[PDB]
RNA sequence: GUGUGUCUGGGUGGUGG
């Protein structure tokens, strides 16, 4: 990291200390079910574990709820890349 | 079937359930196996049905002979129809434990008739006998059951066909070997103790030896009676 | 719906379906195995039979008439690999670990 | 804020109350009774006012039918055929899941009032807006329904062909060979063509794919794959999102990374799509268990009672739904006339019970917890250890009432434990 | 000239001539396999 | 599908050790103890003889294409 | 005492960066 070759201090923190908060569309995990993120949670649970805060690190191991929430965040990143490519391609073609 | 359903529904009073069980016992005494399969062999899940089965088992102990007949019919239906239920198994345990060599004898006669008639019944019968020996551990004497099965209930009738006669001969040979499966949980524990040490529990060892000797005498009698029973008997076998 | 055409007039009705095991024809019919269909580029299909009434009364029963062939998903109840042991499946040059669930 | 309905096979939109009067409700009180169930509530009764002002022109059934029959695709010039077309539309086209034959207009009116009531509940915010990405609001068309959909049109073509053949031969007054009358090749050719190309009907393409035999994992993934037919080129990124409902049903990781992200999906390990089942045992059992049908009840009795839906068709109501749900769960755990895959959901905040038996529903097994204890005990494991010996299978475990299949809609109302500790 | 095929089932050798129906001589199978060539097969044991 | 003749990493011969390993396992020896008894001390060879799948047996179930 | 023709045109699906 300090050499700047690859990685970031955020990667160090996620690996060692805390993965952090998983976000979907800039906000916390939505209530996909009726007033809860997953069926394992009480209705109207706004706590960290219920809304996507991954307490554990990549070393300790994500709990399965945190695994699912992290999967949702990763899916958001992939979709953003997939649509961004075509949109920027057309913009670049018009620009040139 | 009303007895099991009503007893389970009333389960979570005691007198109405006992009265219904007594009425069922009187009907069973009045008294083929389709009704027994529809009532005794119903596979109801809930613990209220378990309480119903316990009440019916107490009634079956009170009505040992008719309960033995109903359990034999239920075992016949279970073997032939290729299905089983926990409640039917519990009723079979109660009937076997209540009356020694009465429910297993008729049940084994029905099983031998079915085995002579249709295949795919020896493995289920062996598993049922092993489960009964492990769980109930009371009056589970398959030796007397096989001995009664050899000639009493439609034994010439079930071996009319060549394939049926071959199935009957194979079933008789299996029952001659099923004496090991007919030992109860006390005999298995005594075998475990003998494995630990052949001299430990000398009185229990002698009791197990006497019971096994009776079973071996029954098996020898079955083997002796099987040869005149089957004309197509193989000499080497 | 029963189709009806007319003077005289007769009614056509289909009642029962009969789907045999997969076969292949040419000479006599023979059952076709999925390996044979894969190698010989055959459609692993089964014939579909129906019985029809043509009442003009003058009721004529066309028992078990061919109407078409339907493809068969492998390892299903109507495929030829149903309920076979591993030894039998290997003897037919089929993989016992294969899950089926596909058409040929 | 007038309410409007888009009736099928009608070019121009229509007011809802005109459809209600056309169904045979000249009066106004019965219509609003079928829509509004709590007459002491004035708010929903307030917003339904601007609709009612459109009733000035139309009170009689005949003129309502004239309105809803004059705007069809084929123009109607005279009275009687317009009335016939409106009757045919209102009998066969709109809302066939409630009733297609006659003597069902009142049930159709009840369902139409219910859906207008649902719209009004959503408008006031009393009811949450439906989410399009919810997996409970989705059905997976497996091989069964797809081949059935092909076979329906294919058999229709076969009947048309034999009709044309018979009509041609009848003009000469001659009998025929029926085997020669059935050109058997069209069914086989259509099934083979659709299976080979993947083009479904005629519109829909890519349904059938060549099995990917690169490796065993590829074959298993291909067989367990499922595709969302939403537009691949679309800019709306909502259906590609990993929705929360996909938990346990759909793998969160397995997805193509190209342009098909979030649209092509793979089943989870325990996921099992429902195969479908008839709802006749449901309906016959319910009437045996104090389910007061719509045809026999007063319309005011549903103000407090809970609606009961079977496969999306509202049939009757119940006064006390708690014990009904308990006994239905008992029947499902006891393997009676109702099968395991039947979904049993009960909305409690809005008094509704919805029973589903149709195919395409996704569900997974789960253990059952009662009194903070696992119904599964050591005895089941001991029996399962001897599974190859005494043929104690997973089916016995299902029949024992220890496990059950929970649909995505049912998963909404369950309280799920991650683990027994 | 005497082309030899191998039945898929019988594993029998059949003298099938050119433009002939592909039929086994015993079971009448439709699928036949060719015998390994005779020219030379040499691999350096790597 | 068949046991490799040589260990990929170091080159110790493990083509002769598959059947002895199976016999030791049939003798109710722990596979760690079985590997120890076969002299495979380096964990490369232990991986070699431990992770192998005997798929040649499954292939032998099929008929030969010519007899 | 030699030597060029290399099935095009669409559609569908999967994949790699
Ligand atoms: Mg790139
Ligand atoms: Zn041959
Ligand atoms: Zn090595």
């Amino acid at each position: 990291v300090v050499s700047g070759a690859k990685g970031s201090k955020i990667n160090i923190s996620q690996v060692i200390a805390v993965v952090g908060q998983q976000n979907v569309e800039g906000k916390r995990i939505p209530f996909g079910f009726k007033h809860r993120t997953l069926p394992h949670f009480i209705k109207d649970d706004y706590g960290p574990e219920s809304r996507g805060f991954v307490e554990n690190s990549y070393l300790a191991g994500l709990t399965p709820t945190e695994f699912f929430f992290h999967a949702m965040g990763g899916r958001e990143g992939l979709i953003d890349t997939a649509v961004k490519t075509a949109e920027t391609g057309y913009i670049q073609r018009r620009l040139i | 079937l009303l007895a099991v359903q009503k007893l389970e529904m009333w389960l979570q009073l005691t007198r109405p359930a006992q009265d219904l069980l007594m009425s069922v016992c009187m009907n069973c005494n009045t008294h083929d196996m389709d009704v027994i399969s529809h009532l005794i062999k119903i596979r109801l899940k809930p613990k209220v049905l378990l309480n119903h089965f316990m009440l019916c088992i107490r009634e079956l102990l009170s009505a040992h002979k008719d309960n033995l007949g109903t359990t034999i019919k239920l075992v016949i239906f279970n073997e032939l129809s290729s299905a089983r239920n926990p409640n039917n198994m519990q009723v079979l345990y109660t009937a076997l434990q209540h009356s020694s060599e009465l429910a297993p004898k008729f049940l084994a006669m029905v099983f031998q008739d079915l085995l002579t008639n249709k295949d795919d019944y020896l493995r289920a019968s062996r598993a049922l006998l092993r489960e009964i020996i492990k769980q109930t551990k009371h009056e589970i004497n398959f030796q007397a059951f096989c001995l009664g099965l050899m000639q009493e209930r439609k034994e010439p009738q079930y071996l009319e066909m060549e394939f049926k006669e071959r199935f009957v001969v194979h079933i008789t040979d299996v029952l001659a070997v099923s004496m090991m499966l007919g030992i109860t949980a006390q005999v298995k524990e005594a075998g475990i103790a003998w494995d630990k040490g052949e001299k430990r529990n000398l009185e229990v060892l002698r009791s197990f030896q006497n019971q096994i000797a009776a079973i071996q005498r029954d098996a020898v009698w079955w083997l002796h009676t099987v040869v005149p029973s089957i004309s197509k008997l193989a000499p080497k076998d | 719906p029963p189709i009806d055409l007319q003077p005289p007039r007769y009614l056509l009705k289909f009642e029962q379906i009969y789907l045999s095991k997969p076969t292949h024809w040419d000479g006599a019919p023979s059952p076709m195995m999925p390996n044979e269909a894969r190698l010989r580029n055959l459609t692993y299909s089964a014939p579909l039979y129906v019985d029809i009434t043509k009442t003009v009364q003058l009721q004529t029963q066309h028992q078990k008439t061919f109407i078409g062939k339907i493809p068969i998903m492998l390892r299903s109840t109507y495929c030829l690999l149903n309920g076979l042991t591993d030894r039998d499946l290997c003897e037919l040059n089929e993989c016992p670990l294969d899950p089926g669930g596909y058409f040929i | 804020q007038r309410i409007v309905a888009t009736l099928p096979y009608i070019k121009q939109e229509v007011p809802i109350i005109i459809v209600f009067r056309a169904l045979g409700f000249v009066s106004d009180r019965d219509i609003l009774e079928h829509i509004i169930y709590d007459f002491e509530d004035p708010e929903m009764m307030e917003m339904v006012k601007p609709s009612l002002d459109e009733a000035f022109v139309i009170q009689e059934q005949n003129v309502a039918l004239n309105f809803i029959g004059s705007r069809g695709a084929k123009p109607g010039v005279t009275k009687e055929k317009r009335i016939k077309y409106a009757k045919e539309v209102l009998q066969k086209e709109m809302l066939p899941h409630v009733g297609v034959s006659d003597f069902c207009e009142t049930k159709k009116a009840y369902f139409l009032g219910y859906m207008v009531h649902r719209l009004l509940l959503a408008a006031l915010g009393r009811r949450e807006l439906d989410d399009r990405d919810h997996y409970g609001n989705k059905r997976l068309d497996l091989a069964g329904p797809l081949l059935a959909f092909l076979f329906r049109g294919m058999f229709k073509n076969l009947l048309k062909e034999v009709r044309i053949y018979a009509q041609k031969f009848i003009d000469r007054g001659k009998d025929f060979n029926l085997e020669l009358a059935i050109k058997t090749r069209i069914i086989s050719d259509g099934l083979k063509y659709s299976l080979a190309t993947g083009n479904w009907g005629d519109a829909r393409a890519g349904v059938s794919q060549v099995l990917n035999r690169l490796t065993f994992a590829s074959t298993l993934s291909h067989l367990r794959r499922l595709n969302s037919p939403i537009g691949r080129d679309g800019k709306l990124a909502k259906p590609r999102q990993l929705h929360n409902t996909l938990w346990g049903m759909v793998c969160p990781a397995e997805t193509p990374e190209g342009h098909a992200v979030g649209l092509v999906k793979n089943l989870a390990l325990m996921a099992y799509i429902s195969v479908g089942s008839q709802p006749s045992p449901i309906l016959e059992f319910l009437e045996e268990w104090s389910m007061e049908n719509l045809e026999e009840i007063s319309p005011a009795a549903i103000a407090d009672a809970t609606k009961i839906f079977v496969n999306g068709c509202w049939v009757g109501i119940h006064k006390d739904p708690e014990q009904l749900m308990n006994t239905l769960r008992k029947l499902r755990r006891q393997m009676d006339i109702i099968v395991s895959e039947v979904s049993m959901i009960r909305d409690i905040r809005e008094r509704e019970i919805r029973i589903y038996t149709d195919a395409g529903r996704i569900c997974r097994p789960l253990l059952i917890v009662e009194k903070q204890k696992l119904l599964l005990k050591k005895r089941h494991i001991d029996q399962l250890k001897e599974r190859e010996y005494n043929n104690y299978s997973w089916q016995d475990l299902v029949a024992s009432g220890v496990v059950e299949y929970i649909d995505t809609l049912e998963e909404e109302t369950v309280m799920l434990a991650m683990t027994p500790d | 000239q005497p082309m030899i095929y191998i039945c898929g089932e019988c594993h029998t050798e059949n003298e099938i001539k050119s433009r002939d129906p592909i039929r086994c001589r015993e079971c009448g199978y439709r699928i036949m396999y060719k015998k390994r060539t005779k020219r030379l097969v040499v691999f350096d044991a790597r | 599908m068949i046991i490799p003749v040589r260990c990929f990493t170091c080159g110790k011969i493990v083509g002769n050790k598959w059947e002895a390993y199976l016999g030791l396992l049939q003798a109710e020896y722990t596979e760690g103890d079985a590997l120890d008894a076969l002299g495979l001390k380096r964990y490369c060879c232990r991986r070699m003889l431990l992770a192998h799948v005997d798929l040649i047996e499954k292939l032998l179930n099929y008929a030969p294409l010519e007899k």
